[PDB]
DNA sequence: TAATTGCCCCCCTTCGGTGCTTTGCACCGAAGGGGGGC
């Protein structure tokens, strides 16, 4: 398939950043191996292009599996079953290995170009190009889409009631059944998948704002109710504050206890009625980008937020580890994204960019330490603390 | 020359090659270069050429690092901005203290490195060139190159891919020795005695020599010390070669900046190098040549800087077996030293933090900084990440990294107990204080005027309004902060209608770039209990609203 | 005004771009200087 860029696209020149000694030795292991099946190639410095390549270490499995990040490429190529959200379970299968059979148009191969560090700088680094459909790339998954579907064709009749979605390298294959018996329709699809050549969405229940609740309220409390709903304004339009902000009404102690009047108890039964109905207005739209905000609440617990227009959220959640020690809170930020990742590919098919509430020199340090995926979704790092809590 | 394939090079897109005259020369430079040309052309590394070829480009000369030797250099400017992108496979510099010890180390150089790779036919006539004649008259020699030009922005990475191509197969048919290859820099290291290791060595000469590739037997390295990427490297330890700081008794622009950068140099092993008080010197002056008098901070900078060069120190070499240890110590004004080693008081290597990121900081996100650095520094150099000893007790940190709003983490860390211990110097309170005085803050400025106001209404009917010039909104928000903190007691309860300063002051800084969020620093910590509130300005919250017009 | 070059890593300062709500302020990356290497 003769690939081409987009439109006035140049081509991904992205730094490799350093890898640790384990890493680097199982990339070169692992491109020796590559480079043996003309998988990759070994190429000069007249390439100009360039991506970041390292490895992961999958689910508690003791293979290395190099990934290479594609996120400029992808944004440079030019090249969803509504039902797989509503069903019970979703397994998820790598069937990155298959790509590695079609090989890739010469034209577009050297755009594949990514280079091995070494350990101290002992040796420059080592170019390679892919050959064949790379795992990581977004075109490599239109490219096979015809095989996949042929491949696949013996098996979607046969079971009509598994819904088979494909992202990338990864294949979320979803059914109503007994967990037994997915894990036996699993089982059959790979061997299905061989010799042709553990999700819960039902489970993903929405994060609401919840007002707090008080036998007996402060100034202080009151204060903060306020703000609250303030905020809660640009979210739910025909929420109201009026007799709760006439109650915090001259100057007064933050730890004065004042009496609810019957018309700011009214109110508040109203506004607490408004904010457990869920919002109503918001469509996903396929052309525009989904945004995923995440925010730290401290002992292990994280909320987040997908959303494509500001203040209308088509999904609300909250991450949470319950602490169970583990203090590292770089693998907790990592392991959520996972998460919010692979939920907005289920919901929607699209990855989400993330704003991390992290600092950019922290994560680049550290999450590939704990990633697990195939895919990375594009993300940037917000430097401005949330002013109050308000998804807690 | 050499058998060594040729790296296909296209100009850019709608480019042409240069036609650069070449500029008047000395008779020194004149002579050395007719010197070099002709024996370069009797050995084929350039061609004479003549009408046919449309381009020129100015070369020149300059002094190598052994003397009485010239570089020809070529001003390719032109054609390397009308040249097609390179990928640079230099990903960094080799570090001593990442060396393994060796039972024989040799250190080797190729002769005319460049001018032993070939250039690709179909570029070679846009390396053409004019070597003018003595004084004047008779017109001067055009040449091209044949092989990689000195100056062009393509020859170093096709260099460096050309020789690893080189070394693969005998790095492949000798696993057992150690090679790194810095451009034309070749340190071999094995564990083999040192006649097995002079055989290797020989080996690898002839194979160098049968790509075409010369090692002069006056680069050629064999005993201890042995001068190696600016290191001297013994058998058991590596040292900085001599690092001269200038002795100036007026300094300009330039001597500070030349200064600061041999302090940085140094300080990859002198332990405590600082050079804050230097660096000041450099902001807002202008001029390179202006002269810049030492402020008294910058010379008691200089002094311990000085001191530290005196006593010569030294670096081992890794040992994969053992432990990567990171110690790390607080200076002062943001700065911090740190080792690497493995064994106590033997470093491995020696570095500084002194990065100033962000308006306002606190001690806890510098170390933290900090660790970042070393970490990936030290995953560069040896490959893992090391084991941190960090002058922050764990309650400290524990404290910071639950109740911050960011994902923060240090590695595996154990605490040691150097005086000048890492604390957050005050706590925000997360709970309103009972029987404390509340202020209701409030600070407004028009952005036509520049002028303003705030004002601190107090539940008890204090109140105090203060106007303000030059100031803009929020350091009017700020102002009534600091207003609030001023006439309050040990304990203080206060309410604004900033974000913005409650974004400052939750980070809790203990400096800033401003003097105003560090005279609230100083009274936060002054103070023993204070309460921080947040309140929607223009929505009737009795207080802030109650008396804004005050400020208003 | 001189001396005129190229690539790589680092630090320190300056300036323009971006974002977010608060068109001021914070942050970041590129480019200038310097050091080191070849
Ligand atoms: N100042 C420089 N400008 C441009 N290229 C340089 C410079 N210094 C070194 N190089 C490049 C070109 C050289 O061929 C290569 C190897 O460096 P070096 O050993 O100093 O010189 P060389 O190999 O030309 O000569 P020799 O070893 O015979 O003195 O690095
Ligand atoms: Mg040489
Ligand atoms: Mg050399």
């Amino acid at each position: 398939v003769p690939v081409k860029l987009k439109p006035g696209m140049d081509g991904p020149k992205v730094k490799q950043w350093p890898l640790t000694e384990e890493k680097i030795k199982a990339l070169v292991e692992i491109c020796t191996e590559m480079e043996k099946e003309g998988k990759i190639s070994k190429i000069g410095p007249e390439n100009p292009y360039n991506t970041p390549v390292f490895a992961i270490k999958k689910k508690d499995s003791t293979k290395w599996r190099k990934l290479v990040d594609f996120r400029e490429l992808n944004k440079r190529t030019q090249d969803h079953p509504a039902g797989l959200k509503k069903k019970k379970s979703v397994t998820v299968l790598d069937v990155g290995d298959a790509y590695f059979s079609v090989p890739l148009d010469e034209d577009f191969r050297k755009y594949t170009a990514f280079t091995i560090p070494s350990i101290n700088n002992e040796t420059p680094g080592i170019r390679y190009q892919y050959n064949v459909l790379p795992q990581g790339w977004k075109g490599s998954p239109a490219i096979f889409q015809s095989s996949m579907t042929k491949i696949l064709e013996p098996f979607k009749k046969q079971n009509p009631d598994i819904v088979i979605y494909q992202y990338m390298d990864d294949l979320y294959v979803g059914s109503d059944l007994e967990i037994g018996q997915h894990r036996t329709k699993i089982e059959e699809l790979r061997q299905h998948l061989l010799r042709w050549g553990e999700l819960h969405p039902d489970k993903w229940t929405v994060q609401p704002i919840v007002l707090p609740e008080k036998d007996s309220w402060t100034v202080n409390d009151i204060q903060k109710l306020v703000g609250k709903l303030n905020w809660a304004s640009q979210i739910y339009p025909g929420i109201k504050v009026r007799q709760l902000c006439k109650l915090l009404r001259g100057t007064k102690a933050l730890t004065e206890v004042i009496p609810l009047t019957e018309e700011a108890e009214l109110e508040l039964a109203e506004n607490r009625e408004i904010l457990k109905e869920p919002v109503h207005g918001v469509y996903y739209d396929p052309s525009k980008d989904l945004i995923a905000e995440i925010q730290k609440q401290g002992q292990g617990q994280w909320t987040y937020q997908i959303y494509q227009e500001p203040f209308k959220n088509l999904k609300t959640g909250k991450y949470a580890r319950m602490r169970g020690a583990h203090t590292n809170d770089v693998k907790q930020l990592t392991e959520a994204v996972q998460k919010i990742t692979t939920e907005s590919i289920v919901i929607w098919g699209k990855t989400p960019k993330f704003k991390l509430p992290i600092q950019k020199e922290t994560w680049e340090t550290w999450w590939t330490e704990y990633w697990q995926a195939t895919w990375i979704p594009e993300w940037e790092f917000v430097n401005t603390p949330p002013l109050v809590k308000l998804w807690y | 020359i050499s058998p060594i394939e040729t790296v296909p090079v296209k100009l850019k897109p709608g480019m042409d090659g240069p036609k650069v005259k070449q500029w008047p020369l000395t008779e020194e430079k004149i002579k050395a270069l007719v010197e070099i040309c002709t024996e370069m052309e009797k050995e084929g590394k350039i061609s004479k050429i003549g009408p046919e070829n449309p381009y020129n480009t100015p070369v020149f000369a300059i002094k190598k690092k052994d003397s009485t030797k010239w570089r020809k250099l070529v001003d390719f400017r032109e054609l390397n901005k009308r040249t097609q992108d390179f990928w640079e496979v230099q990903l960094g510099i080799p570090h001593p203290a990442g060396l393994k010890k060796k039972k024989s180390v040799t250190v080797l150089d190729v002769g005319d490195a460049y001018f032993s790779v070939p250039l690709d036919e179909d570029f070679r006539k846009y390396t053409a060139f004019t070597i003018p004649s003595i004084n004047n008259e008779t017109p001067g020699i055009r040449y091209q190159y044949n092989v990689l030009p000195q100056g062009w922005k393509g020859s170093p990475a096709i260099f460096q891919s050309s020789m690893t191509k080189i070394l693969e197969p005998f790095k492949k048919q000798n696993p057992d020795i150690v090679i790194y290859q810095y451009m034309d820099d070749l340190y071999v290291g094995s564990d083999l005695e040192i006649g097995q290791h002079r055989t290797k060595i020989e080996e690898l000469r002839q194979h160098l020599l049968r790509w075409g590739l010369t090692t002069p037997d006056k680069k050629h390295q064999k005993e201890p010390p042995f001068l190696w990427m600016g290191y001297e490297l013994h058998p058991d330890k590596w040292t900085v070669q001599p690092i001269v700081l200038p002795e100036k008794d007026s300094w300009t622009v330039n001597d500070i900046q030349k200064l600061v950068g041999k302090l940085n140099w140094a300080s990859q092993i002198y332990p405590g190098i600082k050079v804050r008080q230097l660096s000041k010197l450099l902001r807002g002056t202008k001029a390179l040549t202006e002269v810049i008098p030492l402020t008294e901070e910058a010379e008691l900078e200089l002094a311990e800087n000085r001191e530290i060069l005196k006593e010569p120190v030294h670096g081992v070499y890794y040992d994969p077996s053992k432990d990567l240890i990171a110690e790390i110590q607080k200076q002062g004004q943001g700065q911090w030293t740190y080792q690497i080693y493995q064994e106590p008081f033997k470093n491995l290597k020696t570095g500084k933090y002194a990065r100033m990121r962000g308006a306002h900081t606190n001690d806890v996100k510098q170390l933290t900084e900090a660790v970042q650095k070393i970490t990936t520094e030290s995953i560069v150099i040896w490959g893992k990440t090391p084991k941190f000893k960090l002058p922050i007790q764990k309650e400290t940190w524990e404290t910071w990294w639950t109740e911050y709003w960011q994902a923060t983490w240090i590695p595996e860390w154990e605490f040691v107990n150097t005086p000048p211990l890492v604390k957050l110097w005050y706590q925000l309170e997360k709970e309103p204080i009972v029987g404390a005085e509340t202020f209701y803050v409030d600070g407004a400025a028009n952005r036509e005027t520049k002028l303003g106001k705030a004002g601190y209404v107090t539940n008890k009917g204090r109140q105090k309004v203060v106007p303000l010039t030059n100031t803009t909104n929020q350091k009017t928000e700020l102002q009534a902060i600091y207003l609030a903190l001023q006439d309050s007691g040990l304990e203080v309860n206060i309410v604004t209608n900033s974000q913005y300063a409650l974004g400052i002051i939750q980070a809790q800084p203990d400096k800033s770039e401003s003097e105003l969020v560090n005279q609230i620093i100083e009274q936060l910590i002054k103070k023993e209990k204070v309460y921080l509130a947040w309140v929607p300005a223009h929505k009737g919250i009795g207080g802030n609203e109650q008396v804004d017009k005050l400020v208003s």
